[PDB]
């Protein structure tokens, strides 16, 4: 008999994404080659199915710094940060390649049926 | 708010 | 010229509340008297002014117990904890009054507003 | 997906 308040989950993205912003309470560095990007392991998590994977590790879960393939790209991870954070995927001609690939890697489903859709269409 |  | 996935929020909401149920990677214990909810500062933050006041505090930020007035309601708390978690109130007459008081103190605006609404409406 |  609950009562739901429709607004409520983009509220919370939009203040754990102010928190990255701020680099408030971020306990993960991810480093992407020469890059690197703070986050939340939580948000990681709920977004990825390998962050799942990795921080639901025994040993990996205490880890301040996790390094990534130097196969991905980090403009690429950039992107895909930015859309777990805020639900807005940055898909351009220029960038879908490397947004894709990073998506298969970081196992988000949704994020590589789009690139999937959008590239079959140029074809 | 709704009924969801 | 981004594009948006309608669910990514509620499917991140969904995964934080997966996390809490596993007690995993929480790092705070609200205390309400006798009763203890563990949480994740991150969410705790994002839903309400309290506690976005409380953990961007220079010393309270690294707590891992908070305590709150002895004047809040256990059951109260629960519902409104679940709340943040869910996007879902369990709102009821025989709780109404305790959800609103907790809501008030927890700085939690839209739900405040609600309660004001239904009171009104049985008066 | 949408254009928001
Ligand atoms: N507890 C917990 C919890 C935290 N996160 N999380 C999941 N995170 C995830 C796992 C796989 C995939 C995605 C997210 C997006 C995608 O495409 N695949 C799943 C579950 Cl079943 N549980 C949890
Ligand atoms: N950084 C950050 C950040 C994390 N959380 N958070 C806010 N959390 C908040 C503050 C006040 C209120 C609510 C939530 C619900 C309500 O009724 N009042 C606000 C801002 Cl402006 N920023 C942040
Ligand atoms: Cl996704
Ligand atoms: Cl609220």
């Amino acid at each position: 008999s609950c009562i739901q308040f429709t607004r409520h989950a983009s509220d919370v993205l939009l203040n754990l994404n102010r928190l990255r912003s701020r680099d408030i309470l971020t306990d993960v560095v991810i480093v992407v080659s020469r890059e690197q990007f703070r986050a939340h392991k939580t948000v990681l998590m709920a977004c990825s199915g390998l962050f799942y994977s990795i921080f639901t590790d025994q040993l990996k879960c205490n880890l301040s710094v996790i390094n990534l393939d130097p196969e991905i790209n980090p403009e690429g991870f950039c992107i895909l940060l930015d859309f777990m954070y805020t639900s807005r995927l940055n898909l351009r001609e220029g960038n879908i390649m490397a947004v894709m690939a990073t998506a298969m890697y970081l196992q988000m489903e949704h994020v590589v049926d789009t690139c999937r859709k959008f590239i079959k269409a140029s074809e | 708010w709704v009924i969801p």
